């Protein structure tokens, strides 16, 4: 009863012959997964710490000048000289100036003076690249008990920590027998081409290829006394004043320059080590050793009450939190939904099997029943419960959320959406084939292209579909024109 | 939003040895070229020593030579100022002051820390 | 080491009225190699650390209302209080900065009228 | 500077918002919107161009937009 | 402001020097060779565009250089 | 030699050669005399046999010293299984491209 108040809870229904049901875990979301049998059990990822990471490289965003120094030759001699030029520490940049008699040399014509500077960094930027022998992905798994305190309870679960070279774990539960997990982290979010960067105690994640790119004087990386920059002429400015002599200027603080540079790039905590929050996870479930632990028990005669009013979910989901009347056995809760004049049940118990558990706590049931007024009947006699609830939405509009939840995993995940709830259906594998190659061509066609560019793009080939005589239109505008209108419009994340 | 904070002041006799630490937080300490300051009650600030960004190029001032050692640890983030041969004329409230960041000089005073009070007295 | 001298002691302005502070050194402040006037100026307020006001002489450091303004050059430099408020009360300090052993000026001061 | 190269069209996203979405979605539209309302006569030039090289009416109004919108993106 | 909409272009120029013309004469040219060679994909796309709008060479070769200036820049 | 009956440890993180090896390095915890490593790559999602060992014949000689077993693993995204089947460490490698 973890995953209940989320608002991007999916459910994941049915498994295979080996019952190994897939999931794919994303980080703001979560699946309660379900059986025919089996105990209902939602899985969330939390927190994928990283820690014990290198430092990669230095870049500097304030920079100090102190020592400007400046010597000047005559005209028809070589290029002015300082000692200082040959020094690490230095920038210096040669340049031309009038000169006559008036500045005591007796040639007329353009003379060369250089300025000299001494560069020291006084707030580095550090880029911090994450190993794969050190990444851990951490997995909550709540199994729904019907207890008293498990709804929107965030600190319930059995902790199955997963790490890359010890893929695969057996998560064992309290009293439902266990639950083996052969997540691949390899195949989820890439950690190579991913480097971190921090300043001022913020974290990032950019693309690593894009850190190297950006224009700011870099050191080597390993700490030690006065790193010596490279590329330094980028803080400072030469500005020479309409050729009769030259000034140094520090550009100043890039701080507020690189907080919009990385506008698309995602956030993480730094406080102790690195939580990387912001990722993706498939898995599969064995699910074939969990144990009901329900199923032995009777059925109890005593009444039901309830202790809160009915309130369902974003998800059209009724939600009922009930305390057991005085009896002396733990037990079945009987559950039959009905309609005023109809008996015929179409509403399904998504909690596996409600046990009431120490006699004196409410267990709070969650079971979604069918649209349309239908009332719910607890108690097995006649003086049974009757909670009564009209469902308001309608399945067609069911379907539409469906299909754009469905849409929006395919755009958010890519490759791997098609692999989400897989029962190993091979219609799934070949159109996971087809659209990981489709998808590849996308990438590399698309690849850099802004929010606005990507829709810009999609309208003007949606036109140019439109307008063709030959019989490529009814590919193209389709196709190209729905895939990157969609894209663009949800791409910015 | 750069914080100076300063410990190691306390009464002692002349003669006996003790050292001042001068705690930072808010800027990267390692790249910068830490300096120390005084005042005695009733009189003007009075310069004691400087450390620079590169750990080997102390100095000290005329009154205080031979007499003080200034030294920085990067890791720990405190500047170190071990003061031997102390006099009562030498007590004063000691500052520990940051670097310049915009400007020209090598050496200057950004930002003056909260300040201890060191008494010497028999 | 440099001599540094203050012109006023003490000064005493009623609020609206400009108070000027004369430092002069006793050497040249101005370096030669970018010829640019190192002098500063700290304003101790009653009971605080001091703080920093003129970096250089025409530069004014950040955080520090518009009305305290630099002038001077050349061992002999000048700061101006267009309007004095009650928050001015204060220990200006001139300081050299030039070579190596800072010496600051003997502490002025400057009480409302 | 470096305020530019923005970590846009990467694709290593993710479900979580980034770092300015709300913030960082509308500000090149912003930019080019208020750079053409600054300088109007060069939507005149983009106007006399667009009409003496586009021969057909779509070539015309995409180079015309294409224009509108680098002008300002250029610089 | 953010680096975008610079100051060059409004006029109220001299003979003397301005701010960065050292430095900020090839920015824009620097960032698009750049963005050009971090995303060589592209490329392909722009070419499908001007092969598929224009009858002609000239607005062809026009439309990929203004689609190829676009692009980085408006990213 | 016999065939090896104990879980292996995966002593460092499975690396690529640039022609698409994977050069795994296990350590075996268990007291067993010098033996065979079974090996089996089972393929993405399936019980497919189709990654094949580059080196002919991982034995490990002692208990102590880890042996470094290369191999290439199906090109797309696969599950390479060392131990006896039950217990075995199952690591996971993704390999991209194409054929
Ligand atoms: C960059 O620009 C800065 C700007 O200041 C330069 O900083 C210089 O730092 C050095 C320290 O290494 C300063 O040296 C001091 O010179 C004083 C000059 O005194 C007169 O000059 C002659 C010439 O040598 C001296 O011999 C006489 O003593 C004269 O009085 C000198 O008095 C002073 O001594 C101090 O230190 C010693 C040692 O602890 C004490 O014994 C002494 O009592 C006193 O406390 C220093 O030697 C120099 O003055 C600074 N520059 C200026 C313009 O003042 C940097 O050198 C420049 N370059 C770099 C790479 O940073
Ligand atoms: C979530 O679960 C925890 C643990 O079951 C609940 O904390 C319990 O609260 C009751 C009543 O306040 C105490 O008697 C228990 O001792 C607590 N157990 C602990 C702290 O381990 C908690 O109330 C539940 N709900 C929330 C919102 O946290």
């Amino acid at each position: 009863m973890r995953c209940v108040g989320v608002g991007n809870r999916d459910f994941v229904e049915g498994l295979s012959g080996a019952t190994w049901v897939d999931v794919v875990l994303e980080h703001g979301g979560c699946v309660t997964t379900m059986a025919k049998n089996k105990p209902t059990l939602d899985i969330e990822l939390q927190k994928t710490e990283a820690t014990q990471l290198a430092t990669l490289r230095k870049l500097c965003i304030e920079g100090k000048i102190t020592n400007i120094t400046t010597d000047s030759r005559c005209p028809t001699q070589g290029e002015a000289v300082l000692p200082e030029e040959q020094d690490q520490n230095y920038v210096c940049k040669h340049t031309y100036v009038d000169r006559g008699w008036g500045n005591g040399c007796g040639l007329f014509g353009k003379g060369s003076l250089v300025t000299c500077a001494k560069f020291q960094c006084l707030e580095p930027i550090e880029g911090k690249v994450v190993q794969y022998e050190n990444l851990k992905y951490t997995v909550i798994i709540t199994v729904h008990t019907g207890d008293q305190h498990q709804v929107g309870n965030e600190t319930q679960g059995v902790t199955a920590e997963i790490t890359p070279q010890a893929s695969t774990t057996e998560a064992i539960l309290p009293e439902y027998g266990t639950l083996g997990l052969e997540c691949s982290p390899r195949t989820g979010l890439d950690f190579n081409e991913m480097i971190l960067l921090t300043m001022k105690n913020k974290a990032w994640m950019v693309h690593r290829q894009w850190f190297f790119d950006l224009p700011l004087p870099w050191a080597s990386g390993a700490t030690t006394e006065t790193p010596t920059w490279n590329r330094k002429e980028l803080l400072v400015t030469f500005k020479n004043a309409h050729a009769k002599k030259q000034e140094v200027v520090v550009l100043g603080s890039q701080e507020g320059a690189m907080h919009t540079a990385l506008t698309g790039a995602t956030e993480i905590q730094n406080s102790g080590g690195t939580s990387i929050f912001a990722g993706h996870l498939k898995c599969r479930l064995k699910m074939d050793k969990l144990e009901l632990k329900g199923m032995s028990y009777a059925m109890c005669t005593n009444t039901f009450v309830l202790k809160k009013e009915v309130s369902e979910t974003q998800h059209g989901t009724i939600l009922i939190k009930v305390e057991y009347k005085g009896e002396d056995a733990p037990c079945k809760i009987p559950f039959s939904t009905e309609d005023g004049q109809g008996k015929a049940h179409n509403g399904r118990l998504i909690t596996a099997n409600p046990v009431v558990t120490k006699k004196e706590e409410p267990v709070n049931i969650e079971a979604e029943p069918p649209f349309g007024e239908s009332n719910i009947v607890i108690g097995i006699g006649d003086n049974a419960l009757k909670i009564n609830w009209y469902k308001k939405g309608s399945s067609i509009g069911k379907m539409f959320e469906a299909t754009a939840r469905g849409a929006r995993r395919m755009a958010i995940l890519g490759d791997t959406a098609w692999d989400f709830g897989s029962v190993g259906g091979v219609l799934n594998s070949l159109g996971k084939m087809v659209h990981q190659i489709f998808g590849s061509a996308y990438t590399a066609l698309f690849s850099g292209v802004s929010w606005v560019m990507k829709i810009g793009i999609g309208v003007l080939l949606t036109w140019i579909g439109l307008n063709s005589k030959n019989t490529s239109m009814s590919f193209s505008c389709i196709a190209i024109g729905i895939i990157t209108l969609y894209l663009g419009a949800v791409v910015q994340a | 939003q750069v914080e100076l904070v300063e410990s190691g002041g306390d009464v002692v006799q002349p003669g006996k040895s003790l050292r001042l630490s001068c705690a930072a937080s808010g800027f990267t300490f390692t790249n910068y070229a830490m300096h120390w300051l005084r005042q005695a009650p009733g009189k003007g600030l009075e310069w004691v020593a400087v450390i620079s960004s590169d750990v080997n190029d102390k100095y000290y001032a005329d009154s205080v030579k031979g007499r003080f050692t200034i030294s920085r640890d990067n890791s720990k983030n405190t500047l170190y100022l071990q003061m031997n041969s102390l006099t009562p004329e030498d007590t004063a409230v000691y500052y520990c002051a940051r670097e310049q960041a915009v400007g020209t000089n090598p050496w200057a005073f950004d930002y003056w820390g909260q300040g201890t009070l060191v008494t010497v007295s028999s | 080491h440099i001599v540094m001298t203050q012109s006023p002691l003490s000064l005493s302005v009623t609020p609206g009225q400009p108070a000027s502070i004369s430092c002069k050194s006793s050497q040249i402040s101005s370096w030669g190699s970018d010829g640019k006037t190192y002098l500063y100026w700290y304003l101790q307020k009653p009971g605080q650390s001091p703080q920093l006001l003129i970096y250089e002489v025409s530069s004014r450091f950040s955080g520090v209302s518009d009305r305290f303004s630099g002038s001077g050059s050349g061992t002999d430099f000048t700061l101006k209080i267009s309007r004095v408020q009650a928050e001015d009360v204060g220990l200006y300090y001139c300081m050299q900065g030039l070579h190596l052993p800072l010496t600051f000026g003997q502490g002025t001061r400057l009480e409302i009228k | 500077s470096v305020a530019l190269a923005p970590h846009v069209g990467m694709g290593l996203d993710t479900r979580t918002q980034t770092w300015m979405s709300a913030e960082g979605a509308w500000r090149q539209v912003e930019k080019v919107e208020t750079w053409a309302l600054r300088h109007p006569g060069f939507t005149i030039l983009a106007l006399f161009l667009a009409h003496y090289i586009g021969t057909s009416l779509t070539q015309k109004v995409v180079i015309f937009i294409l224009l509108m919108l680098v002008t300002p993106s250029m610089t």
